[PDB]
């Protein structure tokens, strides 16, 4: 379709490989990239190496682009004897399982772009039917998730996104975060004396 | 035109009476004023010291660049024989009038001044309470009479003897009623300070024998009264004129002691808006003004339908249109109105509209139309309704022996400007009912 | 409520203003003003585009930065079609840099910024410099992306070699190289990266530059300029001049080696002496000798006077006392003169006004 | 063409003048001058009915606004006169006669330090709020001082005055000097009008003073660029050294504080903001001019 | 004018501009940054397509192969549009532009024998890519941490696609051969022309920056400029007398002269108007009343005696005596230019008949005050140092 020839302009796009070795290559340009300044996109798989390990703390994430739902394949039998037995003893529902497992996944990339407070970014999952699944996702990700962000379209998620990378550009300032983020020995030693 | 207008009247005047009119120094101080700046500054310079300059040193202050001020100033202050130009010893020598420089040194220095600003009782009243109040009601009275909406309480003669026998408000007997004429609404078009003027020039042209400048005496002298304070009453004429002026919302009297009002500090110099208007395509008007004198103005070339206190809403109609088109309101004079009582919006959107039109053709600058074009043309359009039938009064010569004598009459008639129509086939042509006498008498000859 | 509002409004903004020393400033500057014209620039986000006012606002900065600094000199760079484009050459003229600017407002902007091109160009214009001027470089960033020949890591090494300085000012987000140039040329300082958040906020940020930046301890370089004043004349006949050798009415005499000069203050063509009046060095006082914050006057105490001492305004009745007095020399000022006196004067007239 | 305002600063100090009166033959000269001045701004209020006019008195221990008279009377002048030139003219007067009373009181006080370039600071300050206040109006500073009296030093009236002229200039309000005394030029003053498009004027006597300031200080602004100005001295731009008080045409100044210095300071260091130079660098300055062997 | 004719060193007259040097050639020493070319070539049956000098050699550097069929059949066999028409119609611009290859197309016969020697390029190039990667982002190591894992294998889901046959798909390849050309623009930047445990740490929880910029103060002292007393009881005396002469009376009309200093006082004035006046009238060139032919001939004369006392200031104040015979040199030079100057005034006195040389001496008097004031700076030192 010629989608990639309008990305490569603003970006260099890095894919994910099965081989190891060429995977780890990419994630070294990926990461040279983005230090630099010329600018990259990863595409990974949510169940693949990157996920399990791999950190895009600051820089190297700043925008996660969740492509569906991360389900497995339904129709294996591996997982239909898994999901019966669940049923049968703990008495887990199989659609249940099915989306505590996919949730979990989704999750998982979620949490690999923040490490400090200083950090931000963009977590956008794009499917129908994660509208539905608030209230499975992480407590300290649902917090974060506004009413109004359910059900959203790409122009007015893009524009959203622009104003909120705008904003976090502002400098900080101290006395917001002074304590009641960051504490120093001082403020730790007050609200010990507060709390005993 | 202001300074210019006070300033021809004054200079019309012989010089035999000016000299005597800068006797006051009131009067000076007020006409120092009218100068222009470059005027005054050598007036002031010189007038300190008893010398003479000549015209050579005056020029080597002014710079080449501000060289045309010099003639536009000498010129003008020439022409009031302020300055008297006095030619000896080869050299073209520049003086100031004696009795000029006497009284214009006095006011400066404290001399006598013979109560030329008058004198104090001690004893105020209340400006805005009835200062303001009195004026206003008594100038928005005569406005509202000029405007020609009915009103309760109709003006005195003496001001109404002064408006019909100005070009102001046309009057006749057998309508019974008066109205505005073109130079009416100019003004009614003009400021404050001018509307004062148009009424005071005319009161001194009109008034015969009471001397010229006793009028002009106490006229300046009233500028130099302050608003909201009493003043012990003189010469003869200026006691029977103050009660004039009284009619004009001017000077006002409790009954012994006279008060100036806003209007006497306006003639000395210079001192959302109430007036802005919206004007739409469907031709109507939505006035943001609370005030009889802005709604009544409106009325004579609208059909206003309503009013609010914060604004007034009207349609304009054919009606309307031509009501005022008859009583001599020309489409220029109402488009300025509109202009200059435009409404921010319409200014912003003008402004708006040229930067588009400007942005898309900046090669052409097109005027800057704060209301549509289309009223303009619908206004203009009307105007031709009204001059679309044209008569002449007159003659038709005919039955010419020769053509040379038919190509003599009219082209004499031609020469005079009196011919209106000719024909060479048919050796006939047309002259108006003004240059018949005339025409006739050169065909005996 | 509401009029308090604007008051404590006024404390808070008053709050940074609270903290003023004396920091060691480099009046000699040499600023090389980066802008960027890429097909980022094309956007419609900055009305009528961010080219547009870009330019216009590069106008008002060389108006304002000659304005307060005229004994300083300034370079003009732009990135175009990935390549890095000179426009103007370093130098104290302000009229040259505005016509080169205005030129530039013709031609449509287009292709990629080139960081490292624009920044290698920078190091090659600020080379001859003297060792006590400033090198300073504004750069106008828009894009989110760089694309660049070599590694724009060893320039910013070599950046730092060269004891150059440089502000970056943004339009959309962060960029890591940005934030990398302005900390790492920076002594670590976090407080050089800044991104515009609206239409208004551009115009401070762009007026900020203008004051000389203060200097780092450690980065310590102290020596004598030798300079020149020379003497105008008037002469009765045009003559030559030594700079553009064009017919002058009349120029400024060096006193070196009287060869005559058209404007100031610019260095001597001749014995490459630069030349410079009184008043140039005058303007450049405030910033060495900046005049203490106006303290507020609690209404618990009793004020001195109902009127202001340096403009006998009335002091408005009205809960917050309208009264700001100089602990240097307690005299009551309003709030209009404050602003007045830190803004366009910058001397109290109160404490002139005591004797000794 | 536009109302103008005229901020008339007096510096009227009884050292100042006392030292004028014994040079001269003119005893009480400061009241020539204070009547002239009268008539000065009755003239200037006779130009326009528009125009305000403000005057500032630097007295010994300050400086006092003689008019406007602070919110918080005698006979000097006929009450006869023009109710505006009266206004002005008798609380003008009635403020001098409060001045000198106080100022006779305190006159024991040892003043050292002249307070004209207060008086100067005030005043612009005072332009920016009648011209910020009223909305399209122009403003003029004219200072008759007396220079008669030995200043003691000038050196710190330098700051201050010329970041007057940068205020000045920014605004477009002209400033005027007047000066009235044996020293034919200030170099500080001086520079003010010619830095502002202003006219400095000195006249050793003060008999006839009207004449000079109506005819060479009654330029408005409205007329500035199309009149030639009558100042006749000519400046230099220059400035005197830090340790020995000479002008200097060709020198040293350092970076860190721009102290301009003539020669090279003892000690290699220097001298007011003790900076050390370094010894190679300043040595290059000590360099005598190469010359063929 | 100042080296053909004067005879100035050319390394002399490049000593001065070297900035102008520099910046004429960084603008054709600098070159765009590595981009993916191939994808922005769009070919738009007919299809038309608008390659560029730019484009060829762009693509050169990015494609090796491309360049290794170019040079080896541009003159040899056919010209360069015939060729990249081949190109683009063969199925190695398919390949290269990262796009899935397909049977059908035919292609080109020539352009196609190099397809088997792309595949060893790539080898080559996946070597020149390869090399030891640290440990924290070693995704090698998490599938080797246990070597004996045994189970379940993955779905087809998990693993490359494939087709009927069991063959790849071929998909995976252009994502290698866009994975490899991201590496190698990477790499290209990275030419001739302790770290974990920093990142790992978190900054936010640091002591914040603290800035160590330096304090001045001034102190203000100096002597004053260097080229009768009245006591606090004399003083006090003309205070009295003004007080009384106040309070008793003050007379505005005595300010008015007496007539005669007031004509004094008006010429002073009018004295310093006429100076003032003068100035003023004469205070792009301004217009010039010498013949255009000789007002060229001026410039160049003032333009180059400029130059050479530049160059003589500069050698003068160099420092170094290793410039002396330099000096000597443009002494010389200068006391020509001197005698050139003389001998342009007597050609114009005697051509003109003295109508231009007043005029002509007036243009070129402050430089001539220049001129002979710096050869006489020269014989002053000159001669101190002599003797
Ligand atoms: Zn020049
Ligand atoms: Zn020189
Ligand atoms: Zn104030
Ligand atoms: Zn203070
Ligand atoms: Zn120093």
């Amino acid at each position: 379709m010629g989608i990639l020839d309008e990305v490569w302009k603003h970006k260099l796009i890095l894919v994910e490989t099965p081989d190891a070795q060429e995977t780890s290559l990419a994630l070294e340009t990926y990461r040279k990239a983005c230090s630099n300044g010329r600018g990259a996109i990863l595409l990974s798989v949510a169940r693949g190496k990157v996920s399990e390990g791999i950190d895009f703390d600051h820089q190297y994430g700043r925008t996660v682009l969740m492509i569906g739902i991360p389900f497995q394949y339904t129709e294996s039998r591996i997982l239909k004897a898994r999901l019966e037995f669940m049923r049968e003893n703990y008495r887990i529902r199989e659609n249940d399982f099915l989306s505590f497992d996919a949730m979990r996944h989704a999750a998982q990339c979620l949490g690999r772009v923040l490490r400090g407070k200083d950090d931000y970014g963009v977590m956008v999952l794009a499917d129908r039917r994660f509208s539905r699944k608030r209230s499975q996702l992480p407590k300290w990700i649902a917090q974060g998730l506004s009413d109004a962000d359910l059900n959203l379209s790409t122009d007015m998620a893009i524009s959203n996104t622009k104003q909120f990378l705008r904003t976090m550009a502002q400098p900080t300032d101290p006395k917001d975060q002074e304590g009641v983020s960051v504490w120093s020995y001082e403020d730790l030693i007050k609200h010990q004396n507060s709390r005993k | 035109s202001l300074k210019h207008s006070v300033t021809q009247y004054l200079e019309e005047i012989p010089q035999q009476v000016q000299n005597r009119l800068y006797t006051s120094p009131a009067t000076c101080l007020a006409i120092y004023r009218i100068l222009p700046p470059l005027a005054k500054f050598f007036i002031m310079a010189m007038v300190f010291n008893e010398n003479e300059v000549p015209l050579l040193d005056l020029d080597k202050w002014v710079n080449s660049n501000g060289k045309l001020q010099f003639q536009n100033a000498i010129k003008s202050m020439k022409s009031l024989h302020l300055l008297i130009p006095n030619k000896s010893s080869g050299t073209l020598m520049i003086n100031l009038n004696p009795t000029f420089k006497i009284s214009l040194r006095n006011a400066l220095t404290g001399g006598e001044v013979q109560n030329s600003f008058g004198v104090v009782v001690e004893e105020n009243v209340v400006s805005l309470d009835l200062l303001d109040e009195y004026s206003a009601n008594k100038w928005e009275t005569i406005l509202h009479f000029m405007v020609g909406t009915p009103l309760a309480k109709i003006p005195s003669e003496k001001v109404l003897n002064l408006l019909k026998h100005s070009k102001l408000m046309e009057e006749v007997n057998s309508t019974g009623e008066f109205k505005i004429t073109n130079e009416g609404f100019q003004f009614l078009l003009q400021e404050i300070n001018s509307q004062l003027w148009t009424l005071l020039l005319q009161y001194l042209k009109m008034i015969e024998t009471m001397d010229l400048v006793d009028v002009l005496h106490f006229i300046f002298m009233l500028g130099a009264l302050e608003v909201g304070k009493a003043y012990k009453i003189l010469s003869e004429t200026q006691r029977i004129m103050l009660q004039d002026m009284r009619d004009y919302g001017l000077v006002f009297q409790k009954h012994s002691i006279f008060y100036p009002t806003k209007l006497a500090l306006m003639l000395t110099s210079d001192t959302i808006p109430d007036g802005s208007l919206i004007v739409e395509t469907n031709f109507k008007i939505y006035s943001y003004s609370n005030s009889p004198l802005q709604i009544a103005v409106l009325s004579l070339f609208v059909h206003l339908k309503a009013r609010f206190v914060n604004m007034v809403l009207g349609q304009i109609t054919r009606e309307s249109i031509r009501r005022a088109l008859t009583n001599g309101i020309t489409a220029d004079q109402i488009i300025a109105y509109l202009e200059t009582h435009a409404h921010p919006q319409m200014r912003r959107l003008a402004e708006e509209k040229l930067e588009k039109k400007l942005e898309l053709d900046p090669n052409c600058k097109e005027p800057l139309q704060v209301l549509p074009p289309t009223v303009v043309d619908q206004i203009r359009l009307w105007q031709l309704e009204l001059d679309r039938v044209i008569t002449y009064e007159g003659s038709l010569y005919s039955d010419f022996e020769t053509s040379q004598e038919y190509n003599l009459l009219s082209k004499y008639a031609q020469d005079i400007g009196v011919l209106l129509w000719k024909d060479d086939k048919k050796k006939k042509f047309f002259i108006s009912k003004e240059g018949n006498s005339q025409v006739l008498d050169f065909a005996k000859r | 409520a509401s009029l308090v509002a604007s008051i404590v409004e006024a404390r808070k903004k008053r709050t940074a203003k609270k903290n003023i020393t004396p920091y060691q400033r480099g009046i000699i500057r040499s600023l090389i003003l980066t802008l960027d014209c890429s097909e980022a620039m094309l956007e419609k986000d900055l009305r009528p585009n961010r080219h547009a006012m870009i330019i216009q606002y590069a106008i008002d900065f060389v108006h304002e930065f000659f304005d307060q600094n005229p004994i300083s000199q300034m370079g003009i760079i732009i990135m175009r079609n990935g390549l890095a484009q000179l426009v103007s050459q370093v130098s104290g003229n302000p009229q040259d840099h505005i016509d080169a600017l205005k030129s530039i407002r013709k031609q449509e902007p287009k292709g990629n910024p080139s960081l490292q091109n624009a920044l290698e160009m920078a190091r090659g214009l600020l080379l001859p410099v003297p060792a006590h001027c400033t090198r300073e470089v504004l750069i106008v960033f828009g894009s989110l992306s760089t694309t660049d020949p070599g590694d724009i890591h060893q320039t910013i090494d070599s950046l730092v070699s060269e004891k150059i300085r440089v502000k970056v000012l943004g339009l959309s987000a962060q960029v890591a190289i940005c934030k990398e140039l302005c900390k790492a040329t920076n002594y670590g300082d976090e407080s050089f990266y800044k991104i515009l958040l609206d239409e208004t906020h551009l115009k401070e940020l762009f007026n900020e530059a203008v004051t000389p930046l203060p200097v780092n301890k450690i980065n310590k370089g102290f020596t004598l300029v030798k300079m020149g004043f020379p003497t105008r004349i008037f002469e009765d006949t045009p003559t030559f001049c030594s700079c553009h050798s064009k017919l002058v009415y009349g120029g400024y005499f060096c006193p070196n080696c009287h060869s005559k000069v058209c404007s100031l203050p610019t260095v001597c063509p001749c014995c490459d002496l630069m030349l410079i009046l009184s008043t140039h060095l005058a303007r450049s006082y405030h910033h060495l000798m900046p005049l203490k914050t106006f303290a507020e006057v609690p209404t618990t105490e009793k004020f001195r006077s109902e009127d202001c001492f340096s403009c006998q305004s009335r002091f408005p009745i009205l809960l917050t006392s309208s009264r700001y007095r100089c602990e240097d020399c307690k005299q009551e000022f309003c709030v209009d003169c404050d602003v007045f006196i830190h803004e366009i004067l910058h001397n109290c007239p109160g404490c002139e006004s005591k004797p000794v | 063409e536009s109302p103008s305002l005229l901020t008339v600063i007096i510096e009227i100090a009884p050292k100042l003048w006392t030292t004028f009166d014994e040079e001269g033959n003119e005893k009480g000269s400061i009241i020539k001058v204070l009547e002239a001045l009268i008539v000065f701004l009755n003239a200037h209020l006779a130009f326009n009915s528009a125009n305000k006019v403000a005057v500032i008195a630097a007295y010994s221990q300050g400086i006092k606004y003689l008019y406007p008279e602070s919110t918080s009377d005698l006979k000097i002048i006929n009450s006869d006169m023009y109710r505006r030139f009266r206004n002005v003219d008798e609380t003008l007067v009635e403020e001098i006669y409060k001045l000198f009373e106080l100022e006779k009181k305190q006159i024991e006080q040892n003043s050292q330090r002249s307070t004209l370039a207060g008086a100067m600071s005030a005043g612009l300050t005072y332009v920016n709020r009648i011209s910020k206040e009223s909305v399209s109006l122009k403003s003029r500073l004219l200072v008759l001082t007396c220079g008669s009296g030995s200043s003691k030093d000038e050196i710190f009236q330098y700051i201050p005055i010329m970041n007057c002229i940068f205020s000045a200039t920014k605004m477009k309000c002209p400033i005027d000097v007047v000066k009235i005394g044996g020293s034919k030029e200030s170099t500080f003053l001086q520079q003010t009008t010619d830095a502002t498009n202003g006219v400095y004027l000195h006249v050793e006597s003060t008999e006839g003073l009207i004449q000079y300031l109506a005819t060479a200080m009654f330029i408005d602004p409205s007329l500035r660029p199309i009149i030639v100005k009558p100042n006749h001295g000519s400046v230099d731009f220059r400035t005197s050294c830090y340790l020995t008080g000479r002008v200097v045409a060709v020198g040293f100044i350092c970076s860190v504080c721009l102290c301009v210095l003539s020669i090279i300071p003892p000690g290699n260091k220097c001298p007011a903001c003790d900076s050390q130079f370094d010894e190679h660098v300043i040595a290059k300055l000590k360099r005598k001019p190469v010359v063929p062997r | 004018e100042t080296v053909i004719n004067a005879g100035l060193p050319p390394s002399e007259f490049w000593s001065t501009r070297i900035p102008l040097l520099r910046a004429f050639a960084l603008s054709t020493s600098q070159k765009v940054g590595p981009y993916n070319v191939l994808s922005t070539i769009k070919p738009v049956n007919k299809v038309n397509v608008n390659l560029s000098r730019e484009k060829i050699l762009n693509i050169f550097e990015n494609y090796p192969i491309v360049k290794k069929a170019y040079t080896d059949n541009v003159p040899k066999n056919f010209k360069e549009p015939e060729f990249w028409a081949r190109f683009f119609s063969s199925k190695l611009f398919r390949k290269l532009r990262g796009e899935k290859i397909m049977q059908n197309d035919r292609g080109d016969v020539i352009i196609d024998r190099y397809l088997t020697l792309d595949q060893e390029f790539d080898r080559k190039d996946d070597d020149m890519l390869l090399h030891p990667v640290k440990k924290i982002i070693d995704l090698d190591g998490n599938i080797q941490d246990d070597p004996v894992v045994r189970g379940n294998r993955p779905d087809f889901t998990m693993q490359p696609g494939v087709d009927i046959n069991g063959n790849s798909d071929g998909t995976v390849d252009i994502l290698k051969g866009m994975n490899r050309l991201s590496e190698k623009m990477i790499m290209a930047l990275k030419n001739e022309y302790n770290d974990e445990r920093n990142e790992l740490k978190i900054d936010d929880l640091n002591e914040s920056y603290k800035t160590n910029y330096a304090i001045i103060h001034l102190k203000r002292n100096a002597h004053e400029k260097t080229t009768l007393k009245v006591s606090n009881q004399q003083m006090l005396q003309q205070l009295s007398l003004v007080m009384d002469n106040l309070i008793n009376k003050l007379d505005l009309n005595q300010v008015v002269p007496n007539n005669e200093v007031s004509n004094k006082i008006n010429k002073r004035v009018i004295t310093a108007i006429k100076i003032n006046a003068k100035q003023a009238k004469h205070n792009l060139e301004v217009k010039s009343t010498l013949p255009i032919d000789l007002l060229e001939s001026c410039r160049m004369l003032h333009t180059t005696c400029c130059e050479f006392l530049k160059h003589f200031y500069i050698h003068f104040q160099s420092g170094e005596q290793k410039q002396a015979s330099t000096v000597k040199k443009l002494y010389n030079h200068l006391k020509d230019c001197i005698e050139k100057l003389n001998e342009l005034f007597q050609d114009v006195l005697n051509g003109d008949g003295e109508s231009m040389s007043n005029t002509c001496t007036a243009y070129l008097k402050p430089v001539l005050n220049s001129i002979t004031l710096a050869t006489h700076k020269y014989d002053e030192y000159f001669n101190e140092y002599n003797n």
